[PDB]
């Protein structure tokens, strides 16, 4: 899931890590109020999207640059009224760009220093892991190729939880010093025990920064959310943005479903991640170009596979469907019902390959046999997609 | 140390199983499974049950009271994702010397507190979770495999995931090879059995003449696997592996269903460990339908089959 800048902001707030005070507004003049609000010296207004290279973009209201800063509120609500309701694009998004319905209005303040910081589940360690350079303001991963020994780690215990010496230690070697060390691990610590709070799979801060008032803020910042704990977890899920997700991947996502979607024109209909993405790899070495990844999992319901199917048949890109389906806790012949049930609502007019094996396999092979659909059969998973890329080719 | 229970994992005729979930959807369908493919299954767990009878066996509270009364030294977990974790710890706890977790779904965390507590122990070696489970062929299956495409023989197979795992099987099965023993590890980032934890087994596993390393994007497991087979699997006497490593075509930065499958920060590509793999003299299909027949060709080669 995603969040944007506001609502991980505020999340991080309500959680005791300092950030930039800020209000959200939805109209120009509650963006000028907002800065008369703010009372600092300077203000930053920011478009809120979740892709990035916001500072490049253009809206189609002609508005060069989606983060503007100005000592001047009339100047805050001037520009917001070129950023509400009007499309920003930039370059990681689709040439339209995204409606910003709101902006940030927060107080600007001087950088002194750029540190990286971040908690990670870390599958080496076995668990959390606190992960910070005094390289900040840049990809880590260009930190850690060119400088590996300014990367320093922490590996915190989860039943013990960070101690304040691991805490001191990495604000240490992130070079904060004296008053501003305590500051630092102290945000240290509230940022790990928000990430547990949360369920994060990582909260990542860049620049984790000291001002040269003497604050230590957390400037920017990116959450990763473990999806497996949604149950425990409505009130972020609810807050999930999904304005900005490839439309199909949004509809399978209301069935509980995993779709991926690609650039080629033969759909895959598979169970198992490491099925479905082997049939997109066995594909590509037989000559031709998946249109999908999808991950049909566990005990399906006959009606999600209705409809995962129907996301295969209502991308235009779609030339020909290959089912492929090794089934040990799915039900083979919840596959064929659901299938069938699918193309007697559709003319179809796309070649059908079908390989099932393994539970129920037989019932359905008996659907699939009287159905009276012009499917293909294949044998193997090297024929079924030898098969596919020769329908379309 | 936790290694101490690898030998855990190889399942017999003699292993008598119980069912954690024992009465749901699914702990019934695939008991039912195992109850007419052979295994002794001897009955499962439900709390809020105990005493009642399902499948006939009996259905008890707590895996305490299941393991001093059936003598059961395996469990296998159908539980729900919220409760799942709860589950592992109960059978650790209990001292089951094996524990197979079918669940998807359950969250990091609660497998970070679990995998601390499995690793500070070493009577009970934890297979998953979000996998397939354990089949020794015609002995013991402890899972969703379907039973009916594996057959006893000479390759040891382990696997991130649970349907390559019955290709795998079902390919080695057809050109006659069979299978000694099954693994499906699962595709989570924190699980019980990582490759190395299986390839030791086979490697001193005198029915295992060959293996079948199945991985996949994401972390450092096969590369890991790699630098083992490197060392302990590089003598005159070595035992032939195939691998095939999926999503080689998978876009970067997105979750290919596993958790665990995923290209970050430049990390866990796929060509990698198949270079890795292809370093240690690991024989790399590029086709998932043809690890039964580079198999074969590598035991033709090195005049391994009967004939
Ligand atoms: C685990 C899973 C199979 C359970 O789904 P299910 O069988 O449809 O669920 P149900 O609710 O029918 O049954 C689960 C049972 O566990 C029981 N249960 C709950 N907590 C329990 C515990 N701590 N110990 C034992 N049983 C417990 C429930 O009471 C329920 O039984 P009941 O209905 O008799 O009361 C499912 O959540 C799942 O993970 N499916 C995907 C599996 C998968 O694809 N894995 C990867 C393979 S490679
Ligand atoms: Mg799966």
């Amino acid at each position: 899931m995603n969040l944007q800048e506001y609502q991980s902001k505020k999340l991080m707030s309500d959680n005791g890590v300092r950030v930039q005070r800020f209000f959200v507004a939805d109209t120009a003049n509650e963006a000028l109020e907002a800065a008369k609000r703010l009372n600092a010296k300077e203000i930053v207004l920011k478009a809120q999207i979740l892709a990035g290279g916001r500072g490049k973009g253009v809206f189609n209201s002609g508005l060069k640059g989606g983060v503007h800063l100005t000592k001047d509120p009339n100047v805050v609500g001037q520009l917001a009224k070129q950023m509400i309701g009007y499309n920003l694009a930039t370059k990681q998004t689709p040439k339209e760009g995204v409606k910003v319905n709101k902006v940030m209005v927060a107080e600007a303040l001087d950088i002194s220093r750029e540190t990286y910081l971040a908690i990670l589940m870390d599958r080496s360690c076995n668990g959390p892991v606190l992960v910070g350079s005094p390289q900040g303001g840049v990809d880590i991963e260009e930190v850690a190729a060119s400088n590996p020994e300014l990367i320093f780690k922490e590996q915190i215990d989860i039943f013990e939880g960070i101690k304040d010496s691991q805490a001191q230690r990495m604000a240490e070697n992130l070079g904060f010093v004296g008053p501003l060390k305590s500051q630092a691990a102290d945000q240290i610590t509230k940022l790990y025990n928000l990430f547990l709070k949360i369920d994060a799979t990582q909260v990542e801060v860049n620049p984790f920064g000291e001002t040269p008032e003497g604050q230590v803020v957390c400037f920017d910042a990116k959450i990763n959310f473990d999806d497996n704990a949604e149950f425990r977890q409505k009130d972020i899920f609810a807050m999930d943005d999904k304005s900005e997700n490839e439309p199909i991947e949004n509809e399978a996502a209301k069935y509980d479903l995993k779709y991926i979607g690609l650039d080629g024109n033969i759909a895959c209909f598979v169970n198992g991640a490491g099925l479905a993405m082997a049939t997109c790899d066995i594909i590509f070495l037989n000559g031709g170009k998946p249109a999908n990844f999808l991950d049909l999992g566990g005990g399906v319901k006959e009606a999600q596979v209705y409809q995962a199917f129907k996301l295969l048949t209502a991308d235009p890109k779609v030339e020909a469907i290959l089912v492929n389906i090794f089934g040990g806790i799915v039900n083979c012949a919840i596959i064929a019902n659901g299938i069938t049930k699918a193309c007697r609502e559709l003319e179809l007019k796309v070649p059908l390959v079908v390989r099932l094996e393994g539970t129920n396999v037989q019932e359905a092979q008996k659907i699939l046999n009287n159905s009276g659909l012009p499917i293909t059969s294949a044998i193997d998973l090297e024929d079924a997609a030898k098969k596919a890329v020769a329908s379309v080719a | 140390s936790y290694t101490a229970s690898r030998q855990h994992l190889y399942v017999d005729k003699n292993t008598k199983i119980i069912c954690q979930g024992f009465t749901g959807k699914q702990g019934t369908f695939h008991s039912q499974q195992a109850l007419e493919y052979g295994t002794k299954l001897v009955g499962g767990t439900t709390p809020g049950k105990g005493g009642q009878t399902h499948l006939g066996l009996p259905v008890f509270n707590t895996v305490k009271e299941a393991k001093e009364q059936t003598g059961a030294t395996a469990s296998v977990i159908y539980v729900p994702p919220p409760f799942a974790a709860a589950a592992i710890n109960e059978a650790i706890e209990a001292e089951i010397p094996l524990v197979v977790c079918i669940t998807q779904g359950i969250p990091q965390q609660d497998m970070v507190r679990v995998k601390h507590k499995l690793l500070r122990q070493e009577k009970t070696r934890l297979i998953g979770p979000n996998c397939p489970g354990v089949i020794n062929p015609g002995e013991c299956k402890i899972g969703i495999m379907p039973g009916h495409i594996h057959k006893k023989g000479r390759i040891g197979i382990v696997s991130r995931s649970g349907t390559l795992t019955y290709e795998a099987v079902h390919q080695t099965t057809q050109v006659g090879l069979g299978q000694s023993l099954c693994v499906g590890i699962g595709g989570d980032p924190f699980n019980g059995t990582d490759f190395i934890d299986c390839l030791e087994i086979f490697l001193n596993d005198s029915a295992t003449e060959g293996i079948i390393l199945i991985g996949e994007i994401g972390g450092n497991a096969e590369e890991n696997a790699a630098e083992f087979l490197k060392q302990h699997n590089s003598g005159p006497n070595s035992k032939p592996v195939v691998s095939f490593i999926a999503g080689l075509t998978a876009p970067p930065g997105r979750r290919m269903g596993h958790a665990g499958a995923i290209i970050a920060g430049g990390k866990g590509g796929a060509k990698e460990k198949i270079s890795a793999l292809q370093s240690a003299g690991v024989v790399v299909s590029m086709s998932p339908a043809q690890l039964g027949t580079t198999i074969y060709k590598e035991f033709e080669k090195r005049k391994m089959l009967e004939h």
